């Protein structure tokens, strides 16, 4: 919802960014996220 | 006919989506037909009038 | 306190329009913040990921 998924190369940093995030997108701390479950979750086509 | 045959190319040019034009593909989704050129006309000699 | 001060920066990490994002810049509008390491991600040796 103004997010963009191409195959970018994404730079890999260490950051425990993962805790409390399915429930923190759930309620609406980002203004705009795309959740990508299954065949979505691809380095998408070019 | 004034001619028998005429000349002419015999193999297609290559247009191939080389280094600034695949990470523009990739990152921005956009080619432009020569990045070469518009590097020499942007970045390289952008006040020689062409 | 068990110290008195503290080693920062001491200039700011600076960023210009270089001659790569000069051309999408002005081709398309899009910028991108290290094109360089961009370009080493993807285009020189895209077969080792980070």
């Amino acid at each position: 919802e103004g997010v963009e998924n191409r195959p970018f190369p994404y730079l890999t940093v260490d950051a425990d960014l993962l805790s409390n995030l399915r429930q923190s997108a759930a309620e609406g701390l980002f203004h705009s996220f795309d959740l990508l479950v299954g065949k979505d979750a691809r380095e998408a086509g070019i | 006919e004034a001619d028998n045959q005429i000349m002419g190319p015999s193999s297609y040019a290559s247009f191939v989506v080389r280094g600034e034009n695949l990470v523009t593909a990739v990152s921005y989704g956009r080619v432009m037909r020569t990045f070469e050129h518009f590097m020499a006309r942007i970045v390289d000699s952008p006040e020689k009038a062409g």
